[PDB]
């Protein structure tokens, strides 16, 4: 198990880990979270208490570095850095433990709902949706935009994830606009499996980290990435047995951890009906159909 | 965006553009079989492309060979009618391509916009006003190169014949909705109106008859009163 030390804590915020949040308060004496899984990324994520605008947060795997949060009065967030000093590092993790100045990383030991969450999330991947090559971890927050929005600004602090557009030439063979238009097969398997992600998984982890975005920052752009990446399988008439198998467990796990009071800014009524009832895969995912089903029958 | 009468005189101006009505393409007869169930048959249709500013009509005949052996021909036909479209648009020398389609069913965005990705500075546009343009089928002689084709063939017209010798397009276009709307409204009337006068014919190479400026006066009342006539009647009142 490692470990995230916090230098101090100064201004009152509400602490994200994962699927897991806790309260601050103003100079309280917190001193890092402890018990934090290994094999997993993560993600440590803030809203301050006093400002509720930006939420921001950091992707981050403790195989790749030692990592702690430190307080930037002059930018007014908290930073994420890495300590290169191994030794020093050690010790000071060890001083804020004896003195029980952590949280514990709180797992119930059946629960496998973060494992469920980022199955396909590699921290390689996020470090090219999320450019900033001088750091092993990702920053993001609620206001970051797509490169698919900045076409349509500042490229340095954009999300890259994968363009994904209905209505252009990549998506449609000339000669073949009626066909690829209402069955997004050519689009789907040979322009982004074959082509782009070269595999189901690289697929599925982006479409993954997209909803963890929306889901913990409230970001947009996420939330589009998120819908556009299930559209495009549920409207593709021919989809290998094992990707619609995994996307049903996907989507299960998504739709079971949103918070029920985001369900209205983070589902989207047009994309589910669409998926659920109408597309080729409508009979597909019988797993999120029951959940959105019994959970959010309003959306339906 | 859309195409409305806040924006009518934007169709008489020198950006080229055409609209493309659909309502034609898929025609059917539909009939009783000898175990008693029913069956469609097709018939020859057609594309209605129009530039309003200068009466030019590109005419494409759909001939039935284009269903055979087809499914879901209702939705075939929104991608058959953007499919002509666009290679009626990409047979233009560039200084004749249009600028703006305008589609009278939006059911018709999605199939020309796909088909037209090649062409991201044409407009594809819908428009809220009801044009009686499927009602073409009622001018004898656009309903008889139709039916008479055996393949697929385009046929090229002036649908205004020689008006805009002596009235500018926004006239020329309103003439042609209503007298289109006469003949969607109660057809045998408006050829009653059009041809009751054996002193006035149409020329061989012309759609309409010959009518002097006056004529033209009294035959524009008389399918305004046809209209104002079945819209009584229709209702009641
Ligand atoms: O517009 C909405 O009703 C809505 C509702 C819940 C979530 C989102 N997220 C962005 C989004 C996703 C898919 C399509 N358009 C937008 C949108």
């Amino acid at each position: 198990m490692n470990t995230v030390p916090f230098t101090s804590a100064p201004i009152e915020v509400t602490i994200g880990i994962d699927q897991y949040s806790f309260n601050v308060k103003e100079n309280q004496p917190f001193h890092g979270i402890k018990d934090i899984p290994i094999g997993h990324v993560h993600v440590i994520h803030f809203q301050h208490a006093d400002n509720s605008s930006m939420r921001y947060g950091y992707w981050f795997d403790c195989r790749m570095g030692n990592f702690y949060i430190q307080y930037d009065p002059k930018d007014g967030l908290y930073k994420m850095m890495e300590e290169r000093d191994g030794a020093k590092f050690e010790n000071i993790v060890h001083n804020f433990k004896e003195r029980q100045m952590m949280v514990s990383y709180p797992k119930i030991d059946e629960d496998d709902t973060w494992y469920n969450l980022t199955e396909f999330v590699q921290m390689d991947k996020i470090r090219k949706i999320v450019r900033k090559d001088e750091n092993q971890f990702s920053y993001v927050d609620s206001s970051m935009t797509t490169v698919q929005e900045n076409e349509l600004s500042d490229p340095a602090h954009s999300l890259n994830y994968t363009v994904i557009n209905f209505k252009s030439r990549e998506a449609i063979r000339p000669g073949h606009e009626m066909e690829d238009f209402l069955d997004k097969s050519y689009y789907l398997n040979t322009v982004m499996l074959q082509g782009i992600f070269k595999n189901s998984s690289n697929y599925f982890g982006e479409l993954q980290f997209a909803f963890l975005n929306a889901m913990f920052f409230g970001n947009y752009g996420s939330s589009l990435q998120w819908h556009a990446m299930i559209e495009l399988i549920c409207s593709s008439a021919t989809v290998p047995k094992h990707m619609l198998d995994k996307l049903d467990e996907i989507l299960y796990y998504q739709i079971k951890t949103l918070p029920e009071q985001y369900s209205d800014i983070l589902l989207n009524e047009r994309v589910w009906n669409i998926c659920l009832y109408s597309s080729f895969q409508k009979n597909s995912l019988h797993n999120t159909e029951k959940i959105m089903e019994n959970k959010y029958p309003e959306l339906l | 965006g859309a195409m409305n009468s806040s924006n009518y005189a934007e169709l008489f101006n020198n950006d080229i553009k055409l609209f493309v009505d659909d309502t034609n393409v898929y025609r059917v007869t539909v009939h009783k079989t000898f175990e008693g169930n029913v069956a469609t048959k097709a018939i020859n249709g057609c594309i209605f492309t129009l530039n309003p500013k200068t009466g030019h009509l590109f005419l494409k005949i759909i001939h039935t060979s284009v269903w055979a052996g087809q499914k879901r021909l209702s939705q075939l036909a929104k991608w058959k009618t953007a499919e002509e479209v666009s290679a009626l648009v990409r047979s233009l020398p560039k200084e004749e391509q249009p600028k703006q389609i305008i589609v009278t069913r939006k059911a018709m965005l999605d199939p020309l916009e796909v088909h037209m990705l090649d062409f991201p500075n044409i407009a594809i546009r819908p428009t809220e006003l009801r044009l009686p343009f499927s009602a073409a089928m009622s001018i004898d002689k656009l309903s008889d190169v139709v039916m008479k084709a055996t393949e697929p063939q385009m046929v090229l017209f002036n649908i205004y014949d020689d008006w805009l010798d002596r009235i500018s397009s926004y006239t020329a276009f309103s003439r042609l909705t209503l007298l289109l709307r006469a003949l969607k409204t109660n057809e045998e009337s408006a050829k009653m109106i059009l041809l009751s006068d054996p002193t006035i014919t149409i020329k061989s190479y012309h759609l309409w008859p010959s009518f002097t400026d006056e004529q033209w006066i009294t035959i524009e009342s008389q399918m305004r009163d046809l209209i104002l006539t079945e819209y009584g009647r229709k209702y009641n009142v």
